């Protein structure tokens, strides 16, 4: 279930050396492109289930049928996990400079 | 070396926080000794229950329906008693769960203001994200 | 105790007199009789029905529909019948299978997400008691079906209010983002108009002084045990009750040759004997078998007499 | 169409005849009646009770126990009775709602390390069926209680070996267990005779019973009825004929439904039942339709 | 550094191993498209079920008991029929999953012998574990 | 949990082990693994992973201790997996170091 999440996480842990090696001026940009690979991961298959419904009752009190009902959940999940990826990138930077620390 | 040993001390902190978040079952074990007292009493009840159940099983319905129904009523009464005790147990468990969750989150606030006192913006949001995200996600690995 | 039912008549506080008990019992007939006696009590009364067989018709030789209606030969007597009620009681099937405390409203809201049927069943059940209260009758008599139970229904939406009620406070935090994002009527209107009267009737049922159940049985074991199950489940749902009725019980002694009748009513006497000791705290009734194929309001009046006064051949 | 138990009466390969169907029924009486007729059938028969009321004693006026014994005034009749029927199925009762998927061995392997929880009841039942074989009687007839089944249980332990089959007192008990289970599944060696009275509740109950049987892969062809009033063309006290209209409505309703099975009308005898004569006239009734 | 280049290409093919492991939809798409037909036929069975159910809701057990039990038998029949059918389809899917998983085990061993012939001793004695470790730990991080 | 937990200490000891050391470094590393195993001593608030072999085990004999012995055996094999292989992942890392850096 954490296939792509931890996959790109470890790819970030790898790409740490290339990026803080400064291949080019695309440093935080290639991170965006790693995330961009995220949807082509959905290209073959990313089947799963949406979790339980509690506050969706409040949503029903607000209306706004199924479209945003699902958009909100998907976007919340995705934004959270990509914030995760982002300062996991930053963690990898922390360790790339742990290297210089011991250096 | 203390310079960045502090940027790792933040880790040490959140490490302690989350391992305590998992430690909370210790105070839950104190509550479990409480549950063991009331479990002694409910076990007395359960023994009574098995007794009267056998008694019932010794009785003919088609010719002594009176005793059978009177029993059945007494049985369901003891059952409601035990269910009430179970409700009390899970309710006090919810109580301890909530109060200890508040303890955890308020110690989260405590460590927040502490590290703030120790540094006194971008570094701060970094602090928060490292601790929360990274340690909670490895916590998700160990405890989804 | 007292082997006649007239205590029900004396207690004018009553407004809902349920009648239940499975098996091949003329619960419709005896309920009709109780109704006629309540009319003889000079009140504003009205029977309902939920069995699909509409036996009320054959007891009354009139056609009816989902709307209150006079009955010939009577003025304050009123009939009506709703199979749609047993139909809409099927919608909460899933909640029936769980009967929990929290997850009831949770499955209600999840199904409302699915196809909006929570408020459907809600308003469906509502209309009935809405019109009922609207006509402002003295009492109301039910003829429950021989399969299931609809009183219990009302403990469901109160659990469901726990959602809406608590939902109501999030209404506050519901206000800003909507007004900062740019038929909300149905939910608010229908629920805030139903759940009031739903709360009212639900509270009403629990009252031991205006709601009363009449189980009815036959003098034979299996039905006895069945109504015992009914009594227990009723006490579980915390509803008043004082009175059960039996049927098909003559036990005569004018003639010998009724040897078959002799042994038959001997057995039935044995079983009702087993019953009495167990039900000292209940107004037992001994409603005999009408020595004729049961038809027409004549036998209804006969039951009425038998229900007022203790029968003795 | 087929109006009497002859199919049960005229057959040798049958060895297990069951009865059942809750309610205030003289199931013991018709049980013993069928037994007597099998006796006349020149066999070796053995009646077994499970009802704690032991009405076989009632009809036969002697006391018995887990020992199989003779019967007064008879030659091949053999009785026995066990309230441990209740015990061997009591915890297995909740097990019937604890074993309905591929985890049938889970409840018997969880606490097995401690005390082998669900096995020793089956072992007591195994001793039961051992003695049941005992002096091998041509036909053992049962008399089930108003709740549960000692039948599908026997089909439970034939699962416990599955995992062990991928390689103490099992290797000798479980064989005969599987044997008698296969016997039970057979529609030629064993059969059920549910029994109902002409009241709608009992009718629906027996309906559920038959559906449950056909579910659990047993067979049946026979439904004795009981407490049947019958008014002569002579002066009928209208109570008789009214109860008769009621029983007729119920019976009629039953007819079109259970057509594949026989039906056994059996009127209530107009006297008291304590002694053989009752069972004897019943036995008579279980061959020819009743004629008043 | 051509030796290191070749060994890291080996490790990329090791990536290829859990690529094989994650190929499960690329195969199971066939079986899903295959089953969909009987799946929708089964949904239509469920339809018929609900149909005769509400039909039953229109009949009288007290009098029309015959038809009632008839329909009831029909209901339970179709019910267990569809339940068995869907359970069997799930068993088929599990069969496919198992056999394809073992086929990809075979793909794994094929890549193993491929690397052996590629480097074609103490070299093997080491490199075998050197590649086993990364393969299996990536497989581990696949599913915690 | 402790998989990546001790992986972190391995990430730390990378420079330690590639740094000037006498007779044998990995021993030191391998000892810390045992410390992590002591972490299982308090951290036992879990349950058994569902198995199908306890049936054959209780068919075999002496279940009162042997099932626990076998569970701890599989735990120790998992420890082998974790420790040995994260250690040698670190080793591959410092090999990359001494090659390209
Ligand atoms: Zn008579």
């Amino acid at each position: 279930r954490i296939f792509r999440l931890v996959g790109c996480a470890l790819l970030a842990l790898g790409v740490r050396a290339f990026v803080c090696k400064y291949l080019s001026i695309f440093a935080p940009f290639l991170t965006l492109q790693l995330a961009y690979m995220g949807l082509y991961k959905y290209f073959p298959k990313s089947e799963k289930k949406i979790k339980t419904t509690v506050l969706t009752a409040a949503l029903l009190l607000s209306g706004i049928p199924a479209e945003v009902i699902n958009r909100s959940m998907d976007t919340y999940s995705k934004m959270g996990e990509v914030f995760t990826d982002l300062c996991v990138y930053f963690f990898t930077f922390i360790f790339c400079h742990e290297l210089l620390d011991y250096w | 070396a203390a310079d960045h040993w502090a940027w790792l001390l933040v880790l040490s902190f959140v490490f302690g926080c989350n391992v305590l978040r998992i430690l909370l079952p210790s105070f839950s074990s104190f509550m479990s000794r409480v549950l063991q007292k009331d479990a002694e009493q409910e076990s007395q009840m359960r023994a009574e229950i098995q007794d009267m159940k056998q008694e019932l099983s010794t009785v003919n319905m088609m010719d002594e329906f009176a005793r059978y129904a009177r029993l059945e009523r007494k049985i369901n009464k003891m059952t409601d008693k035990l269910k009430t005790h179970v409700k009390a147990r899970t309710a006090q468990l919810a109580k301890i769960k909530w109060v200890i969750s508040v303890a955890f989150y308020v110690l989260q606030a405590a460590l927040m203001i502490s590290l703030i006192w120790k540094y006194y913006v971008a570094g701060g949001v970094g602090i928060t994200c490292w601790i929360l995200v990274c340690n909670k996600v490895v916590a998700i690995v160990l405890h989804p | 105790l007292e082997p006649t039912l007239s205590n029900i008549i004396e207690q004018r506080s009553l407004k809902w007199i349920f009648v239940g008990g499975k098996g091949g019992v003329g619960k419709t007939t005896c309920s009709c009789s109780l109704a006629v006696q309540l009319s003889k009590g000079r009140e504003s009364v009205l029977i309902i029905s939920t069995d699909p067989a509409h036996n009320i018709s054959d007891a009354f030789d009139q056609k009816f529909s989902k709307v209150p209606t006079k009955v010939k030969g009577y003025d304050n007597l009123f009939a009506m019948e709703i199979d749609p009620s047993l139909g809409v009681a099927e919608l909460p099937d899933e909640f029936f299978e769980e009967d929990n405390m929290l997850s009831m409203g949770k499955k209600m809201m999840q199904e409302a997400m699915s196809a909006f049927p929570g408020i459907d069943e809600a308003m469906s059940y509502a209309e009935v008691m809405r019109l009922v209260k609207g006509m402002n009758f003295s009492v109301v008599v039910f003829d429950t079906a021989p399969t299931g139970h609809t009183l219990r229904l009302l403990n469901f939406p109160t659990i469901v209010e726990r959602g809406l009620g608590r939902l109501m406070q999030i209404k506050n935090q519901i206000s800003p983002f909507i007004s900062q994002m740019c038929n909300a009527d149905q939910l608010a209107s229908k629920l805030e108009e139903t759940l009031p009267v739903i709360r009212s009737v639900s509270e009403q049922f629990k009252d031991p002084e205006q709601t009363t159940f009449i189980c009815v049985c036959i003098a034979e074991f299996l039905s006895l045990y069945e109504t015992e199950r009914l009594i227990q489940e009723l006490a579980k749902c915390k509803i008043d009750t004082h009175n059960i009725i039996v049927n098909q019980l003559v036990f005569p002694d004018p003639e010998k040759p009724c040897k078959m009748c002799e042994a038959r009513h001997k057995i039935q006497a044995k079983y009702l004997d087993q019953m009495e000791d167990l039900y000292e705290d209940f107004h037992i009734v001994k409603l005999p078998l009408l020595p004729h194929e049961v038809r027409g309001a004549d036998k209804v009046n006969t039951f009425s007499a038998l229900l007022l006064e203790p029968y003795k051949p």
